[PDB]
DNA sequence: AACAGAGTGCGACACCTGATTCCA
DNA sequence: TGGAATCAGGTGTCGCACTCTG
């Protein structure tokens, strides 16, 4: 792969989720955008409410995929979910290929959330979709899972 | 009557007169007392005593159980036991003959080079069903389960093969099943008639406020042990201290577990957020929880780093939240009918039980511990099984089955495992199967509430 | 004195065994003096059986009293050689024509010689007698945990069961016919299931006190380093056996030796290991035609699991077959015919093992494949396997990631290393980097069932057993 | 048309543990 | 979205066959 001294930019996501007092959950994300050294340009934390660490990790996605469309230039995106990054790039073509609809056939879960997903990769195919995870990123991996504890512990 | 090895029973004596911090007077008197009751201690090792009340029946049960098989010894732990099995057999209580069932047996390497023997009784017991002053002064019992004979019939139950032949008690067994509660139900009548006495399982523990009245009580005490017909190894009993252990415990002048609780002042980040992970269960009954957390809350939110800034009113505020939940709070009375569920959890430093019924809403009676210098050397297990022996105690104390859920997993693997892997287990792991054997009391993991860095109790 | 049928050539034997030893003149006129002035310890006739001076002891503990039978066709060629005994045992007193309730089949069995082992059958009787369950005969036991020395000797006792009386009350029971005529035995009749319990008892009674020394049924070990210790060793054995009144055969019997066989398996100055004659046997094997004979030939190739690391892999297909068949037949292949010309040749490129120390602790190492696991075991300082042991992966163990695979290797080693360990502390060396992380492993990730999750979390806390990580030969 | 011990495997029921799925 | 009933599947007991050693 290229190495990110020639991307546009890099972001940076994370999100945590904490068991809350009639509340089940409470959840915060936590996204930077960096610009290359290593300078993480800005930042953003926000809550979500009542959802799992599953939501969040996925509302901290689409977050990082809009920024992106705003931002101009091929860049990079990097989280603590492998699982994401996987299952889309191994289930995708099939993804918007059989109606946003699983192998059982059935519609998985955050509908709409994986429909803007699915837009948003489209329309900019020129994404880096990466998952690392000792190295330089764990510093900023670090700050983004602080960043995250501060979203869900807001209310 | 010959034994093998003869103890330095005058240095014990010696010893005994030394440690006991009493008046020189005292002192000589009390020496004259012991030596006018020479006979008294066992100065031969492995000496056994006896008794003439009638034999009991332990072969109440109603199927046959099934011999195990058994595995090769060390040569090394082979002498010294030899011998021990040797002067057993010459007391008369071993004897050699043929039986259906055999029980495994296997050596233990003692701090020395000597080795222990123990007896792996778990298919036997599967299927046998069962049925303070200032002064202190603790006696105990020198292998008192060899002193109950067992009837004829019953005996062929207990035999083990050693060096190629069955051999065959004739007194209560090691590590039986209902042995020690019949010793105790003897034991406890047997001085039915002197008040102020504490008896447990071997120790026995007398208390008093002067000097006259100890001496009066410890001879006639020694009168009836006699006239009974047991006997005492000086070497594991103490007396005359202002400071003693019995039950685990040290006890002081005229207790140590109690019920306030209270927290030191929090320094880190790591010590609120262990604080509300462990505070996140009050929300469960708490209607007006979510009011008093808020300024955790708001000060958490604002915080950053591990520089924190918590000003008094954040004491005042973690102060009301305790004396709400442990003065009335929803507080229920205790049922029964119902089996009682304890859930327990240990800190570097503390630790934490809790009480409810039947998986109740709200708990019952709360409970604390204090670490002291000795155990705060110790490894985090060992801190945490004193703790469930604690906690264990009190919760017989106030019971019906019981249940226990606890950071601990090898309870419930040994408590259930099948047949084909039975194979042997460590020194403690015994002491603690002692419970383990009864079902009336089960043991769960379930990977709840981890405060691995907590501020300690206050002062 | 005795007169029995067929003498024996004692000095032949004498002779023979003298010139065979490893010793020196000297030292071969030392054991010859030996041997000769104790003359009385070994028979001199056929069939010669001695006597015990101890209390009889009683077998008839039974309730309530079986059914006698009669006997079926009897075999011709043994009929003489039967008689002659039967005879020889009248002479001896041992057996006694007296009628009783109880009645017994007789069944000659074929031996080695000409002659005939006697055995009966107990089926009614077995039934309905209680059973002593006194477990002192464990073959694996002895061979895996024997000192191994220099310069090795065995005894072996010869018609012991014949040796040791009843009670008079309990004789009644072993009555059998022959010929129209009732006998009863004096002695524990052989084929009775309590009679091998009470000699084996017996047996290790009587070898307490000597160190070193290896008991098994009818049978005596021991190795030593130097000359006059082995020479004292067996005077004083053979003083004992004089004063229990036993009777040893030179036939059956060798000493002060090198190498020498026991139970099957050769030990030589280096190991114990396998006989020339199971090679033998082994390589004139033919393609199994029926399943009796299939299972015969797995039962023999299963004797000697323990000589080879990679021992199950290759076996499983074969265990499959069985199972796809139906009755009798079997559909053989020619890949099978190849994986038993393979197993043939691993084993003929076998290698001897070692003894287990009682001083020192204790090691074993362990690897996984996809497909297998691989178990070695060590004393601290060795380099030479005690024994190897693999396992082979189930369908459900199939879906386990690395991981559950190398901790359910972990534990079907363990479950016998625990056993083998006598009492001393466990070292173990594995791929994996720690095990405080693997407590720390979360729940998402693993697909396994929570019960062998606990199972194999119960080893972490045991205080007898540690862990060691090392990076060497890995394979995927 | 034998037994005791040891070793290994396979096979039919029992009982519960976890996942799928429907419904609020 | 989450929550608890129904249900398919792994673990455990006991049966069988064979081998060897004596």
């Amino acid at each position: 792969m290229l190495p990110i001294i020639e991307y546009a930019a890099v972001f940076y996501t994370d999100g945590s989720a904490i068991r809350s007092p009639n509340k089940s959950h409470s959840s915060g994300m936590g996204i930077v955008h960096a610009v290359f050294e290593l300078t993480i340009e800005h930042q953003w934390s926000i809550p979500l409410g009542d959802h799992t660490a599953q939501y969040a990790e996925i509302s901290a996605v689409e977050f990082a995929c809009k920024k992106a469309n705003n931002i101009s230039g091929p860049v990079l995106i990097v989280t603590d979910s492998d699982y994401v990054a996987r299952s889309v790039n191994e289930e995708l073509p099939f993804w918007r290929s059989n109606g946003f609809v699983n192998n059982k056939k059935k519609p998985l879960k955050h509908i709409s959330k994986w429909k803007n997903i699915s837009d948003s990769l489209l329309l900019k195919r020129d994404i880096i979709i990466v998952h690392e995870p000792t190295s330089i990123h764990t510093q900023g991996n670090n700050l983004a899972d602080k960043l995250a504890t501060q979203g869900s512990y807001t209310v | 009557l010959e034994l093998t090895v003869k103890l330095p029973v005058q240095d014990f004596k010696k010893e005994l007169i030394n440690k006991a911090n009493i008046n020189n007077e005292e002192k000589k008197q009390l020496a004259k007392l012991l030596d006018k009751y020479d006979v008294l201690w066992q100065q031969w090792e492995n000496q056994v005593g006896h008794r003439k009340i009638p034999p009991h029946n332990i072969a109440t049960g109603t199927v046959a159980p099934r011999p195990q098989r058994q595995y090769h010894i060390n040569t090394k732990a082979k002498p010294s036991i030899q011998q021990v099995i040797d002067d057993l057999l010459k007391q008369g209580v071993l004897i050699k003959q043929t039986s259906v069932m055999n029980t495994p047996i296997y050596p233990v390497p003692k701090p020395d080079g000597k080795w222990r023997m123990v007896l792996d009784y778990r298919a036997v017991n599967k299927t046998v069903p069962l049925i303070r002053q200032k002064y202190k002064s603790t006696i105990d019992l020198s292998n008192g389960f060899w002193a109950h004979p067992i009837t004829k019939d019953s005996q062929w139950i207990t035999a083990f093969t050693w060096e190629g032949k069955q051999h065959v008690w004739t007194r209560l067994p090691q590590g039986f099943l209902n042995s020690p509660a019949l010793f105790t139900a003897d034991v406890v009548d047997l001085l039915k008639n002197i008040p102020g006495i504490s008896v447990y399982v071997d120790d026995i523990y007398f208390s008093t406020e002067t000097v006259s009245e100890h001496l009066k009580i410890l001879e006639k005490v020694f009168k009836i042990l006699l006239e009974a017909g047991y006997i005492v190894s000086l070497k594991k009993s103490a007396l005359l201290r202002y400071e003693v252990t019995f039950l685990g415990f040290s006890i002081t002048q005229t207790s140590e577990f109690k019920d306030k609780q209270n927290i030191t002042s929090p320094r880190t980040l790591k010590e609120l957020q262990s604080i509300l992970g462990l505070f996140n269960f009050a929300r469960n009954f708490v209607p007006n929880f979510s009011e008093i957390i808020k300024p955790l809350y708001s000060l958490i939110s604002t915080a950053e780093g591990n520089n924190i800034k918590w000003t008094s009113e954040h004491t005042r505020y973690l102060e009301e939240i305790v004396s709400a939940l442990n003065h009335a709070g929803n507080l229920e009375q205790r049922d029964n009918e119902s089996p009682l569920v304890v859930k327990l959890n240990a800190s570097p430093k503390t630790g934490y039980i809790r009480y409810y019924n039947k998986g109740g809403q709200k708990p019952i009676a709360y409970a604390s511990h204090v670490f002291t210098n000795t155990e705060l050397k110790f490894t985090p297990l060992e801190k945490l099984l004193v703790t469930m022996h604690k906690a264990l105690i009190k919760a017989i104390d106030l019971a019906q089955p019981i249940e226990v859920y606890s950071p601990i997993i090898s309870m419930q693997k040994l408590q259930k495992t099948p047949l084909p892997e039975r194979k042997a287990l460590s020194t403690r792991w015994i002491t603690w199967l002692s419970y383990l054997e009864d079902p009336r009391i089960t043991f769960y993991y379930d990977k709840t509430l981890p405060d691995l860095k907590n501020v300690p109790e206050t002062v």
